[PDB]
RNA sequence: GACCGAUAGUGAACCAGUACCGUGAGGGAAAGGUGAAAAGCACCCCGGAAGGGGAGUGAAAGAGAUCCUGAAACCGUGUGCCUACAAGUAGUCAGAGCCCGUUAACGGGUGAUGGCGUGCCUUUUGUAGAAUGAACCGGCGAGUUACGAUCCCGUGCAAGGUU
RNA sequence: UAUCCUUGGGAGUCAGACUGCGAGUGAUAAGAUCCGUAGUCGAAAGGGAAACAGCCCAGACCGCCAGCUAAGGUCCCAAAG
RNA sequence: AACAGUGGUAGGAGAGCGUUCUAAGGGCUGUGAAGCCAGACCGGAAGGACUGGUGGAGCGCUUAGAAGUGAGAAUGCCGGU
């Protein structure tokens, strides 16, 4: 059926993650994971991490096959937004947003 | 009722006819051609879905403006480049490129947005001999 | 004796956004701009009900006039000749019968010419 | 058969064996009405000129009264603030022809 | 000159898309069963004109 | 109590004259909800962790510790239709293809052509503006109450009404 | 009588704006200045004038794929000799 | 029945609708009330109401009287974005 995990509250922009997110969709798990592991990008090991736990959970806990999985679909949405002031010049202040976002992934079997 | 006999989008005419512009006054010829291109000729719907008649001229020769304005009706357009306003007189337009003063003279008499200029392009004209068509065996006609 | 708020206001609002539905994602997701679209759509409707009815005249006659010409006759003397032949216009609308049966329109065109000879 | 009938102040084209949207001139539910105000029979014959053909008389089986859906009417007057709304419902009747008696 | 409109989804998307992130030009190296870096030292068998380092 | 229900009712429902601000008296905020019962997840696995993922709990776990019902703006994912030769406050009217489908009118979905359409208030003679105001959505919010005066109109009495 | 008249209860408006007709100023530069009359716009659509508030046709309380018509046209766009 | 109709800003005049509340005659709801979203849903001129889904404990038709009684506008107001 499906292989599943989710990460909640993860410092990474929706915009930033969105790029990498679409690029792993429909892709063979075995290929996607390997790629991500060594890259100069920092969102790569994070989206990877969650993806690997989806595999992990699927096997160990409710029984699935990890040799049949691909990446069904995935998406990324902003979670809460925590505004913080950063003293901006001219007597002002700006609101930097240290984002905490919900990276969602639905792995699944499709080669079973 | 609330509707009436009308054209469908599967209604295709698109007949090809020989016509000449040689010895023709123009605006007598071009106007009546424009009518048929617009879909008016059919007993069925004129603008919503329509097919006109594509017409190919073989011989395009002398046009009559019946005065001194045959050789002195100066045409104009304003096209992007720093030279702007380019002008070409009737006398020299008749000598070379008489195609394009009969082409824009049936576009000027047609309304229509997108589709109208598409069907229009299938109309051709030439001063020598033009009709490679033989698939539809173009029927002779003169207005 | 204090008004409900919420729900009541959202009932009144829903009407506007429903009439303005199907447009964009800025023309009915935004209330104040949705308002503007409803004004247009309603006005358009009412004027065009009368505009369309006059346009049908300016449509059938265009078709007829061309067909008539392919039987050696012009619209002006067609219409006249029909009234001369029986005291019937027979509807310009219903002369759409030149599509359905060509034969009818042909003989009725000759019948028009008859009293004009 | 090609025929034409009077429906009050207008006329409608009518064949035979087909329903038609008509004005209510009284024609409710399952009844039978006729059009002796018929004025064309042919489509291969002519009956113009001849207002009212007496060689024919259409028979119709009344097939329900329907009602046209509401359609927005509105007056906005910009800079004057008017907001008069209406929706035009109005009933109408439907009949089905199936035999044009001679 | 500064924004005069809120900016619809259509405009914003036309801008931010037509281009998208792509994976590096990694090749699949069947001599270690994982991706390597094309014409660069592999991260699991050292492939780039000799193979001898599996780190 | 013909008082109000988390923007209402006192500045302040709640660990508020607190937080926060100026040298200073002083100015002066926001903030309700897991269950009926805590039984707030025994037991296990992966995530360095942050979290989840099975299982169990219980009526309910889309009640699982940041949670009542939780809209809308806002932002992603899947799907039907549609666009790479064109001219627009985006619809309206009318045809037309494709897809779908109504309990009933027998019906919805879309946009390929043709005609037509220049936001609202502010302010008027005229703003569609190159005049005034608005980032957007939601909720919130301005013709009042009392006592005289003058009319209204409903009734009881009416040469009587009234403490 | 979709007239006046009388009484009681609520008004709103005070550059109107624009055009024609008629009298006066410049014996008639000036979005120059005044009135008698009517019209329209104001406040009220649409038709014709390319569109072009106020000229000209005319007044929108609602659907009809019915017809006649005004100003204004009939070679095409812009229905139609 | 016949007969005529002018429905336009400022305003005048006539009826209704929803919202909260108190009242006396009545009635629904855990097998699903209030609130929430979709329906090619029906009935309105308009202001105005039905079924499925979610949700998980209260709700209301008539007859009357009362109001904090219906927002697209003053770099209006508060939260979200």
């Amino acid at each position: 059926m499906q292989a599943k995990a989710v990460a909640r509250t993860v410092r990474i922009a929706p915009r930033k993650a969105r790029l990498v997110m679409d690029l792993i969709r429909g892709k063979q798990v075995g290929e996607a994971v390997s790629i991500l592991n060594l890259t100069p990008r920092a969102a790569s090991p994070i989206i990877e991490k969650v993806l690997k736990s989806a595999i992990a959970n699927a096997e160990h806990n409710y029984e699935m096959d990890a040799n049949n999985l691909v990446i069904s679909q995935a998406f990324v949405d902003e979670g809460p937004t925590l505004k913080r002031f950063r003293p901006r010049a001219m007597g002002r202040a700006s609101q930097i947003n240290k984002r905490t976002s919900h990276i969602t992934i639905v792995v699944s079997e499709k080669k079973e | 009722m609330r509707t009436t006999p009308m054209a469908n989008a599967s209604t295709i005419e698109r007949k090809w006819l020989v016509v000449d512009a040689a010895g023709k006054t123009l605006g007598r010829l071009s106007s009546e051609v424009a009518a048929i291109l617009r879909g008016k000729h059919k007993p069925t719907y004129t603008p919503h879905v329509d097919t006109g008649d594509h017409v190919i001229i073989i011989n395009a020769e002398k046009i009559e403006l019946t005065g001194k304005k045959l050789t002195d009706k100066i045409y104009y357009r304003h096209t992007q480049h720093p030279g702007g306003l380019k002008s070409r007189t009737a006398l020299e337009m008749r000598t070379n490129y008489p195609e394009k003063m009969l082409e824009l003279a049936i576009k000027g008499m047609l309304p229509k947005g997108s589709l109208g200029r598409q069907m229009f392009k299938k109309l051709n004209v030439y001063r020598g001999s033009e009709h490679p068509h033989e698939a539809q065996k173009p029927e002779v006609y003169e207005l | 004796p204090r008004v409900k708020g919420g729900t009541v206001t959202r009932k009144r609002r829903k009407k506007v956004l429903k009439l303005a539905k199907g447009y964009f994602g800025s023309k009915h997701t935004l209330y104040k701009v949705a308002n503007q679209q409803v004004m247009k759509s309603g006005n358009y409707a009412f004027r065009d009900r009368r505009q369309k009815k006059r346009d049908f005249r300016k449509l059938w006659i265009t078709r007829i006039n061309a067909a008539a010409r392919m039987n050696g006759l012009s619209y002006s003397r067609l219409m006249h000749g029909l009234k001369l032949s029986g005291i019937e216009v027979n509807r310009k609308m219903l002369a759409d019968l030149a599509v359905n049966d060509l034969t009818a329109f042909n003989q009725l065109a000759d019948a028009a010419k008859a009293q004009l000879n | 058969m090609y025929a034409i009938i009077k429906t009050g102040g207008k006329q409608i084209k009518v064949e035979e064996g087909q329903t038609v949207y008509i004005e209510k001139l009284a024609a409710e539910a399952g009844e039978t009405v006729t059009f002796e105000d018929v004025l064309f029979v042919g489509g291969d014959n002519v009956k113009v000129g001849n207002p009212t053909v007496e060689g024919a008389t259409v028979t119709a089986k009344v097939e329900k009264q329907g009602r046209a859906k509401k359609i927005t009417v509105f007056r906005y007057k910009p800079k004057k603030n008017v907001h008069k709304k209406q929706g035009h419902r109005q009933p109408y009747t439907k009949v089905t022809i199936e035999k044009i008696n001679a | 000159a500064v924004p005069f409109r809120r900016t619809s989804k259509m405009k914003k998307r036309l801008r931010r898309t037509h281009f998208k992130l792509n994976v590096p030009g990694m090749t699949e190296c069947p001599s270690c069963g994982e991706m390597k870096l094309s014409h660069r030292v592999c991260k699991a068998c050292g492939s780039y004109n000799g193979k001898d380092i599996n780190v």
